[PDB]
């Protein structure tokens, strides 16, 4: 029983090492929106009789 | 100045024989625990480093 109890102990020792990491690449990335229309800003200014 | 002669009672001596059994049974359960607790530090820890 007690050779039962220090095996035990030593096998939680040698469970204790790290397998690995694992984490999500994420910073600089940004979202995009979707501009559906073109800004022009041209207006046409004509006289009354057309001249 | 008011020594007193010991008196050794039978009631006294058997109370010391029950005594000696314990403290055999004490130090053999001793000297056990000692033996496991050094044969699980060998086994599970490594030296230290700083």
């Amino acid at each position: 029983e007690d050779m039962a109890k220090i095996y035990g102990a030593v096998a939680a020792v040698s469970k204790n090492v790290n397998s690995s990491v694992t984490y999500e690449v994420k910073r600089g990335t940004h979202e995009l929106i979707k501009v559906p229309t073109i800004p022009h800003n041209l207006v046409l200014i004509q006289s009354d009789n057309g001249k | 100045f008011a020594l007193a002669q010991i008196n050794a009672d039978d009631e006294f001596i058997g109370a010391i024989d029950k005594e000696s059994a314990e403290y055999l049974d004490e130090y053999a359960t001793l000297a056990r625990d000692i033996s496991n607790s050094l044969t699980l530090v060998k086994a599970a820890f490594g030296p230290l480093e700083r």
